[PDB]
């Protein structure tokens, strides 16, 4: 029983898995363009995923990109967080190299 | 040698179904998805691009329309309407559903 | 509900004759020993 | 240009006529850069059926790219590749697609 | 309300600056105020999450 | 193995089951209100119903 129910449990690569599930937090930063996106969402999967982050609590919003990161830190997997994607990977080769961004990009954007 | 290349798109994917996991074929990543979709949906695509690329909309020198499309694009952009297309050219008139696909695998017997 | 099959399903009948007759191979083999 | 799925054919497309032979991602764009900018719209095939090559001989682009250069095209809605050499002549719009080049391969299924 | 550009925006808006080389995202509301170049770093939402180390 | 196998299928009781499955087919009559009713829907399950139908 252990070795199968081990192997039934698998790694998220899109964020439609935290639409089927609810056992890990997630959310974005309380203010900002990203959240915006979900506001105005319209496809099915980002919008039952705002309609969820706006409902649930206590409420996954924080103040800074440093607080979601320590949020993610300390939650040992149980909070998993939403950000650019360059600065995801700016971040993941930052000490401790304890976290990782994983899955494509949800949407484009690209500076000029 | 015998040489990786292959005179069309076509020819790697003959040699990609033939290879049986002998061989891989690099090509742009939105036609590898595309194929992904298309049937008998053996194909699949792994690790992310190479190198950013971009199509986009072409219009004379000195066209008059030039800004307003611009302006268009972006704004279907951020509707995420270009989006929405995607998921219907693609997904939506896929020949073999990824998840659907993958719900749809439970055998059994002995070796 | 099978009947006597399902009991025999787990494992292929071509499995079983060479489980029997693998096992008379061994049995012989003893007797050489005597 | 004719590529799966942005241009392809309707079941019926030589039952049909004008704008209703087309279906494909480009043409629900072009429909909506119609709605936008507000145009009257006839897509059109590129004749040699070709994005557009600059002849390295003659210096001559052909293509949709040579449409734009001699005006045969009002504007150019293709999977475009945008670059250095072809911005010069010829003025793409903000990309509506990141993308890159992939790996493809058949999917895994050892016994 | 005042309907004025800050930061950046408001620098190359106001002629404070020449001009801008910075991550900063593409949007249709910065379009019309002010001229971007081709995008140089394709880039979206992304999944951040703890790293799975065994023990 | 195949008590494990099969205990893990389950009865449909929503058509949610459906939508998230493909291995059994799934229709309505050809023209009738019913029809139209997943035509008109908006709710994002019977849109992704009526969306596989419609291509199926
Ligand atoms: O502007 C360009 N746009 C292109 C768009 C596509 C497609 F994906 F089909 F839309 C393709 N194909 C890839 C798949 O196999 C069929 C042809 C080639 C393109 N090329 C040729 P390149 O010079 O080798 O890049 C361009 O130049
Ligand atoms: O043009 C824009 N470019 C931006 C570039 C970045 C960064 F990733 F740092 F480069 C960020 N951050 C995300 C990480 O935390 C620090 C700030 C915000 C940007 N915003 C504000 P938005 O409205 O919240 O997107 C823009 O407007």
């Amino acid at each position: 029983a252990f070795l199968t129910v081990e192997r039934m449990v698998s790694p998220i690569e899109s964020a439609e898995d935290l639409s089927k599930q609810t056992e890990i937090a997630y959310g974005t930063l309380d203010s900002g363009s990203t959240k915006e996106f979900f506001r105005r969402s319209k496809i099915a999967v980002f919008d039952k995923m705002w309609t969820y982050m706006r409902s649930a609590e206590p409420s996954v919003f924080v103040r800074t990109t440093a607080e979601g990161v320590a949020r993610v830190r300390k939650s040992k997997g149980k909070y998993a967080y939403l950000l650019e994607s360059t600065m995801n990977e700016y971040i993941e080769q930052r000490k401790p190299c304890d976290t990782m961004k994983v899955g494509g990009n949800l949407d484009s954007k690209g500076y000029g | 040698e015998p040489s990786v290349f292959v005179r069309t798109t076509a020819e790697g994917v003959a040699r990609v179904r033939k290879s049986k996991g002998k061989y891989a074929y690099l090509l742009e990543s939105t036609m590898n998805e595309y194929i992904e979709q298309r049937k008998p949906c053996d194909t699949m695509k792994v690790g992310g691009n190479l190198d950013s690329k971009g199509y986009g909309i072409a219009t004379p020198k000195g066209s008059s329309l030039g800004t307003p499309v611009n302006l268009a694009v972006l704004k279907l952009s951020e509707q995420g309407v270009l989006d929405k297309l995607k998921n219907k050219w693609w997904y939506d008139k896929g020949e073999c559903g990824a998840k659907d696909s993958g719900s749809k695998e439970k055998t059994s017997a002995l070796s | 509900k099978p009947g006597v099959f399902s009991f025999l399903d787990p494992l292929a009948y071509e499995i079983w004759m060479c489980i029997v007759f693998a096992y008379i191979g061994v049995s012989v083999v003893l007797f050489l020993v005597s | 240009i004719l590529e799966s799925p942005y241009v392809m054919m309707k079941k019926n497309h030589e039952m049909l006529e004008g704008n209703e032979r087309y279906e494909g991602y480009c043409v629900d764009l072009a429909a909506e850069i119609a709605k936008h900018c507000g145009f009257k719209y006839k897509l059109t095939i590129v004749g040699d059926g070709k994005y557009g090559a600059r002849d390295a001989d003659t210096k001559i682009w052909n293509g949709m790219v040579g449409e734009l250069v001699y005006g045969k095209a009002d504007i150019a809605i293709a999977p475009l590749t945008i670059t250095l050499v072809r911005e010069e002549v010829i003025d793409f719009s903000k990309p509506f697609m990141s993308l890159g080049i992939s790996i493809m391969i058949k999917k895994p299924q050892k016994s």
